[PDB]
RNA sequence: CGCCACACGGGGUAAGAGCUGAACGCAUCUAAGCUCGAAACCCACUUGGAAAAGAGACACCGCCGAGGUCCCGCGUACAAG
RNA sequence: CGAGUGGCUUGCUACCUCGAUGUCGGUUCCCUCCAUCCUGCCCGUGCAGAAGCGGGCAAGGGUGAGGUUGUUCGCCUAUUAAAGGAGGUCGUGAGCUGGGUUUAGACCGUCGUGAGACAGGUCGGCUGCUAUCUACUGGGUGUGUAGGUGUCUGACAAGA
RNA sequence: CUGUCCCAACGUUGGGCCCGGUGAACUGUACAUUCCAGUGCGGAGUCUGGAGACACCCAGGGGGAAGCAAAGACCCUAUGGA
RNA sequence: ACAGCUGGUUCCAAUCGAAACAUGUCGAAGCAUGACCUCCGCCGAGGUAGUCUGUGAGGUAGAGCGACCGAUUGGUCCUGUCAAACUCCAAACUUACAGACGCUGUUUGACGCGGGGAUUCCGGUGCGCGGGGUAAGCCUGUGUACCAGGAGGGGAACAACCCAGAGAUAGGUUAAGGUCCCCAAGUGUGGAUUAAGUGUAAUCCUCUGAAGGUGGUCUCGAGCCCUAGACAGCCGGGAGGUGAGCUUAGAAGCAGCUACCCUCUAAGAAAAGCGUAACAGCUUACCGGCCGAGGUUUGAGGCGCCCAAAAUGAUCGGGACUCAAAUCCACCACCGAGACCUGUCCGUACCACUCAUACUGGUAAUCGAGUAGAUUGG
């Protein structure tokens, strides 16, 4: 098979070996696209993902590579934005971005601050009880947004009663 | 159902054979943080006395109160760093490159070494700098000896030579620091490396106890009850099962005890000084009188009196340093009584 | 330090066993072989299992011993020993006339033998000997 | 006792009751189930449970598989639903057990089994088109309580 | 029976919690990829270890002399050695 | 009801040894297995919390002291994070112990005409050997590497 | 009442170790530096596969040689014995 | 002393070469008599290990039972199952005699008869068929080949699994098995599958892996829907009579009972699923739009995956192997025995010559392994 992807006017994409770099007005995203007998190349105006094999496993990755490149285009133009809301029931949770890491203080009454590191060129902006995770690489944004939701993970007690934590409001 | 029990003795300090060098050899060194410096010093064990202290620990309910602490006295006279050895990073680990020596030698260093008469300190230094340019230079260490002549109680005049590491800033700045100490006369004191209150690692070759049995060597039981009178008192039950048809090296057997290298971790330096303040009345039993550069190390230190012990800043400390502890009283009372 | 090699083989992106099988046959034919870039040598399959086979070989032993090397240096050397009758006079001479090296300490580039190369573009399920050694707990000196 | 002791057909045919005494009665209640008054030809769909290996099935297994099959048909189609199931195999082979060591080894009679050849119909249920997926499930529960692997073969089903 | 000392942290994982993601327009933690994650593993730390047959490295001293052994006085050592 | 895994129990068989492979129990000392009792990280809950209940990964470490009994097993007590189970010739008598089974003495009950018997009970009733080889623990002497002194490196090895 | 035990320590005497002198025995098909597995009459230093292994010597406690020692004292068999 | 019991019994070679079974036995660790091995003398022309045909014998397999017999279902003829000690049927096959061909015997005398000497009567394994037993490296039959008493080649090692039955020596070609290395010969060819290191394990105490499960992946068939736009997703619509009636304080798609009708319209239930005290609220059916190419249902096969826990150190013999060094389908070339072919010699047997068993010449495709044991030369 062969799937040709037309690159938008805002974007320019270079490629060497197995690594694809996609540059645009919102930033730069570099990913490695490696799979048996699948060739990803730049035709100046289009990105070609082709293979000689048409089996289910190869076909699965041709489709995954497409949605990865398509996502890199939308990332370098409009960008990726995840929205979050901080909720608490008794203890006022102090969420703050300190350095290259988003730190949550006084969660569920804890003296010790819970902290996770931000992945790459992802920007986390706080405006009270609302958080907006944004950036060009979906891999980075998606995970940083997830890391925050996972930072308030509670296993010891009932989730239905102890509902405190930052949660994903808007998925792009 | 036969109760469980941990094995007799540790398998980590094996094999329990005699030490190759009576002078201890460190296998680990501290990390490169602050200002460049020699990562260790050495002295000669003198004996034990107690010291009264003021509790430094902020988390102790006794903070500020009188407290008795057992202390071992070690005579630590200035050492001489006679050379700068350089190592290169090879595909087979670290290997020595060249050495930068000196002209000033201690009167009796020829009792151990074949003292250099003709050396090129410049071509040696050049090889090290051309290797640093190449990005092949590993670490920087100094060849160092002791002046046992400065210690009257120790019979030997033959210096104990040992290598020590210099860590600190950049590899370029510590090369300079290293060469700078050597080019003079290589003289340095414990004040140059340590400060009272810091945690140090003391290495030593233990008190030699010759050949001893399992009860002393591995701490196995003695034969109990009726078994004790049968002809077997201090011998273990068996040397292993039927199968495997061999004796494992893990079964407690007789042999050499003592005269083993031990690196005792996290030893507090209570005080570093000079003179006769820690000496005991009538002299230290089986040693002598202390009058000169010393160090008071908290608790026990491996080895007997007169033996050479080595120092190093703790590679893994548990507590944060509480510098220069207040000494209210050092006992001088005779160790005979 | 200096080895008068007749043949210098490049193990980079080459299937270890296939190279070793040829390096054995040549060693018994009187050639003085030298295997180069063994850190970058390849072994195909699922990494997880390959590591388990080698990790077990490290943990296996007793008082008599079973010395299994952790570095990619010795791992390749042992593989070659496995294809040679090393207890016999003719086999020990052959084995000792074969030496494995990390990187390329020579001036010449090594030759890649026929049918030994792995096409990276066609394969994703393999490991580098350096990857195996890093997992075994060896010191990365390459 | 496990079926491993009696599943194979390696022993001779031992059925002659005129020479065998003390044979325990069959644990099987009935072979004719459902609406036993209606005919087998009155149904558009005929599904049989076919045994794939040549085995000996005990009366207890025959009952345990029949029970958990018909109980599902009673649950889904009611106690008087429009179906009829038949267990066509009967436990004729008499089983022994040596329960003294190997001396006078010929055992005492402990039970009965049914010699079913491969490809043979053990069960056969006749139903209407709508109730077809219920009977295919009655057999899925029934094949789980016998010894061989089985086939659920539809003999009169062009309705799919 | 007394007294001193005996971490933390990294790296990769299991169960598991997730991210991006296709086969299968959707959905999906997995198929390619990725973020985490056990007293367990690897490193760290302690001990041994030139007989590692690829049998090692450096510095200096010496090849008519460097160094060593025996000898003598003794032990920080020791059943002989 | 059906399918299996293990090889701790018991049973079967009678392949191995009757010119002898020392018993049960215990003890001592070593290694191991996981089907995990505790400890770490998890999932579910009839998960508010606290205390549990069930399940997953997991064998690093731990799993102890006692009263009756020769007991293994088991019963019982107080502690405990928990006081898991199993293999190593039912690990271990050229290591120990010798309380039980199972010699010769004797009693009781039952059986027998009787000698005497008992898969009944009971009291008493022995523990050999100077290590040739191998194995391991520690200690030396030589040879190889091919003059010496001093300092190191680190393939691998051990640790809870 | 107490080292029987918790839980072991130190000491005394004779040995043990080194030296002079004296000077046996047990045991021996052969070969023999082993180890992990496997196989085999089903319980192998010797077979098969791998692993390890430079030689010689001193001391030790006894894991293995189904260690040494006694033509099993149990059990069965003999047209045995008392 | 006696013993049916253990041990031992001393030189070379050549020919043939067993029995571990039957009857009797105070017999079962022993004997005798037969089977069977060997040796001698006799007889004198046939013999029968194979096959075909002819003339006979037979009730095991299978099958079947309103064909006997006896088990063994249900219904208001029909309908459901069985047999070592059942048979209306019925093989393969074994077996008597005869003929034919083959092979064999008439100087190597067969078939047979008579006599001397035994050994032997603990057997074992594979395959086929068995009977017993949960099973067994179990016990006990039977036919057969093998080990025992059988080398050599292969199988990692290994009495009986494969090749192969073997005088000496020598050249050659093969057999089983093998050709990536160890290790002789292919990193051979055409094509496909597997990603688990599955596997690289004929047979097996020995090499496990089951019921059950699998949108892991490959291949093949059937049905249905689809550019008049399918499958999915996303958008919009999902409406009026009326909140159907009855039930009930209330019930209005949705507690329950019965019905389940007709308008508008391109659709839209007297409502399939949650939800409310009852409403409301959320999608389902159903229609339209965007979109644009195959989609959906079911059947069958291939390889793999889950199921899958054990004790000193993991394993296909080891290394190690992934478009293979695995698996399946074809194919090409080779390696590889003491087999087969071939030169010489030896022994033995027989023939010619001979007094000779002395020489000489000849024949052996149809001679050459062997424990106990019989016979013979040294
Ligand atoms: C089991 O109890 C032993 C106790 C003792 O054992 C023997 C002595 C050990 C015995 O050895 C053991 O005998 C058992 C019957 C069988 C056992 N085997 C199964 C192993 C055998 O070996 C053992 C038990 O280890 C003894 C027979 C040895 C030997 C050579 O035969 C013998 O007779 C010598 C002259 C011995 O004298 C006697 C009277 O035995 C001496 C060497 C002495 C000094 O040594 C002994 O006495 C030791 C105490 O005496 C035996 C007769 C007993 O046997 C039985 C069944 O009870
Ligand atoms: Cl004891
Ligand atoms: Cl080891
Ligand atoms: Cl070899
Ligand atoms: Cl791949
Ligand atoms: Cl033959
Ligand atoms: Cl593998
Ligand atoms: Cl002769
Ligand atoms: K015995
Ligand atoms: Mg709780
Ligand atoms: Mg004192
Ligand atoms: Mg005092
Ligand atoms: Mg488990
Ligand atoms: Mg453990
Ligand atoms: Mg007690
Ligand atoms: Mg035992
Ligand atoms: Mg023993
Ligand atoms: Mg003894
Ligand atoms: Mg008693
Ligand atoms: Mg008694
Ligand atoms: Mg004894
Ligand atoms: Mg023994
Ligand atoms: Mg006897
Ligand atoms: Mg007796
Ligand atoms: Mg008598
Ligand atoms: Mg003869
Ligand atoms: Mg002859
Ligand atoms: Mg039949
Ligand atoms: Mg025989
Ligand atoms: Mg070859
Ligand atoms: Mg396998
Ligand atoms: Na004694
Ligand atoms: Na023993
Ligand atoms: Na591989
Ligand atoms: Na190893
Ligand atoms: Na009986
Ligand atoms: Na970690
Ligand atoms: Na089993
Ligand atoms: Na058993
Ligand atoms: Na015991
Ligand atoms: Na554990
Ligand atoms: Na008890
Ligand atoms: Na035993
Ligand atoms: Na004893
Ligand atoms: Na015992
Ligand atoms: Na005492
Ligand atoms: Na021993
Ligand atoms: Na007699
Ligand atoms: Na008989
Ligand atoms: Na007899
Ligand atoms: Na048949
Ligand atoms: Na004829
Ligand atoms: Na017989
Ligand atoms: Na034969
Ligand atoms: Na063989
Ligand atoms: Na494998
Ligand atoms: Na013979
Ligand atoms: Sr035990
Ligand atoms: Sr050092
Ligand atoms: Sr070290
Ligand atoms: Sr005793
Ligand atoms: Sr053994
Ligand atoms: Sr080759
Ligand atoms: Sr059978
Ligand atoms: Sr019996
Ligand atoms: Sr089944
Ligand atoms: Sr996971
Ligand atoms: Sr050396
Ligand atoms: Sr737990
Ligand atoms: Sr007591
Ligand atoms: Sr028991
Ligand atoms: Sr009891
Ligand atoms: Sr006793
Ligand atoms: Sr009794
Ligand atoms: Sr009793
Ligand atoms: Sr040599
Ligand atoms: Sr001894
Ligand atoms: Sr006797
Ligand atoms: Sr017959
Ligand atoms: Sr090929
Ligand atoms: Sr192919
Ligand atoms: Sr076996
Ligand atoms: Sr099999
Ligand atoms: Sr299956
Ligand atoms: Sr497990
Ligand atoms: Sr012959
Ligand atoms: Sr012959």
């Amino acid at each position: 098979p062969r799937v040709e992807l037309e690159i938008p006017e805002d974007v320019d994409a270079e490629q060497d070996h197995l690594d694809i770099t996609v540059e645009g007005d919102n930033g730069s995203v570099t990913r490695r696209l490696w799979y048996p007998d699948i060739d990803v190349s730049v035709d100046g105006d289009t990105v070609v993902i082709e293979s000689d094999e048409d089996n289910a496993k190869t076909m699965s990755t041709i489709g995954t590579f497409q949605s990865h490149i398509e996502n890199m285009f939308h990332g370098v133009t409009e960008g990726w934005e995840y929205g979050m809301e901080v909720f608490y029931s008794h203890f006022p949770m102090q969420v703050n971005v300190e350095g290259d890491e988003v730190v949550i203080e006084n969660f569920l009454g804890e003296k010790a601050p819970r902290r996770t590191t931000i992945h790459g060129d992802t920007d986390v902006e706080i405006d009270g009880e609302e958080l907006t995770v944004s950036g060009p690489d979906i891999e980075a944004v998606g995970q940083t947004a997830a890391d925050i939701e996972q930072l308030t993970r509670i296993n010891d007690k009932d989730v239905r009663v102890f509902q405190d934590g930052v949660y994903i409001t808007r998925k792009p | 159902p036969q109760p469980s029990r941990p094995r007799k003795g540790s398998l980590g300090f094996g094999p329990r054979k005699r030490s190759t060098s009576e002078t201890p050899r460190f296998n680990s060194w501290p990390s490169d943080d602050g200002q460049p410096g020699v990562q260790g010093f050495a002295g000669y064990k003198a004996g034990m006395t107690h010291v009264v202290l003021v509790n430094d620990e902020p988390n102790s309910p006794r903070e500020g109160m009188e407290e008795t602490v057992p202390v071992t006295v070690i005579e630590t006279p200035p050492m001489r760093a006679v050379a700068l050895r350089a190592y290169e990073d090879t595909p087979y680990g670290q290997r020595p490159l060249t050495e930068v020596w000196t002209d000033e030698f201690h009167s009796e260093l020829d009792r151990t070494l074949d003292v250099p008469e003709d050396h090129d300190p410049d071509a040696a230094e050049e090889q090290i700098r051309d290797a640093h340019e190449a990005g092949d230079l590993g670490d920087l260490r100094l060849i160092t000896h002791t002046v046992p002549d400065a210690v009257p109680s120790v019979p030997k005049k033959k210096p104990d030579v040992m290598e020590t590491r210099v860590g600190g800033g950049s590899v370029s700045d510590r090369l300079d620091h290293a060469l700078d100490i050597v080019e003079d006369g290589g003289e340095h004191a414990m004040n140059d490396i340590f400060r009272a209150g810091e945690y140090a690692d003391v290495a030593g070759v233990t008190k030699g106890k010759g050949t001893q049995g399992p009860v002393k060597r591995w701490g196995v039981q003695k034969r109990k009850g009726k078994h004790a009178r049968q002809g077997w008192r201090r011998r273990i039950g068996n040397l292993g099962p039927w199968n495997p048809s061999r004796v494992r090296s893990t079964v407690p057997q007789q042999g050499q005890t003592g005269y083993h290298q031990r690196t005792e971790l996290n030893k507090r330096l209570i005080d570093i000084g000079e003179g006769d303040e820690p000496t005991v009345d009538g002299g230290f039993v089986n040693y002598g009188e202390v009058d000169g550069p010393y160090t008071l190390v908290k608790g026990s230190v491996p080895g007997p009196d007169k033996r050479l012990v080595r120092f190093r800043p703790a590679v893994r400390p548990n507590d944060q340093p509480r510098l220069d502890p207040e000494v209210r009283y050092v006992s001088n009372e005779s160790n005979q009584g | 330090a200096e080895f008068d090699a007749d043949v210098i083989v490049d193990a980079r992106d080459c299937i270890m066993g296939r190279v070793a099988s040829q390096v054995a046959e040549q060693a018994l034919d009187g050639e003085t072989v030298a295997v180069v870039n063994a850190e970058r040598a390849v072994i195909t399959g699922r990494e997880e299992q390959i590591v388990e086979k080698y990790e077990k070989r490290v943990d296996i032993g007793n008082d008599n011993g079973y010395f299994y090397p952790k570095r990619p240096d010795g791992i390749f050397k042992r593989t070659i020993r496995g294809m040679l009758p090393h207890k016999k006079q003719r086999g020990r001479e052959a084995f000792e006339s074969v030496r494995v090296y990390l990187g390329n300490p020579y001036d010449e580039d090594g030759e890649v033998l026929d049918g030994t190369s792995l096409d990276r573009l066609s394969n994703i399920k393999f490991v580098t000997l350096g990857e195996i050694s890093e997992t075994l707990g060896a010191n990365k000196t390459w | 006792k496990p079926a491993s002791m009696y599943r194979d057909i390696d022993k001779p045919a031992y059925t002659r009751r005129e020479y065998i005494t003390g044979i325990p009665g069959s644990k099987i209640a009935q072979h004719k189930m459902g609406r036993k008054q209606k005919d087998a030809d009155d149904y558009p769909v005929q599904i049989s449970l076919i045994v794939e290996e040549t085995v000996q099935l005990r009366h207890g297994s025959l009952e345990a598989s029949r029970l958990s099959a018909n109980r599902h048909l009673i649950k889904e189609l009611g106690e008087e639903g429009d179906y009829k199931m038949t267990l066509r195999k009967f436990p004729h082979q008499v089983l022994r057990e040596n329960k003294d060591g190997m001396r006078a080894a010929f055992g005492k009679i402990v039970g009965t089994a049914a010699r079913v050849q491969a490809g043979e119909q053990l069960f056969t249920a006749y139903c209407n088109v709508e109730d077809a997926e219920h009977v295919k499930e009655a057999f899925r529960r029934a094949y789980n309580k016998i010894t061989p692997s089985c086939r659920i073969k539809v003999e009169r089903g062009e309705e799919l």
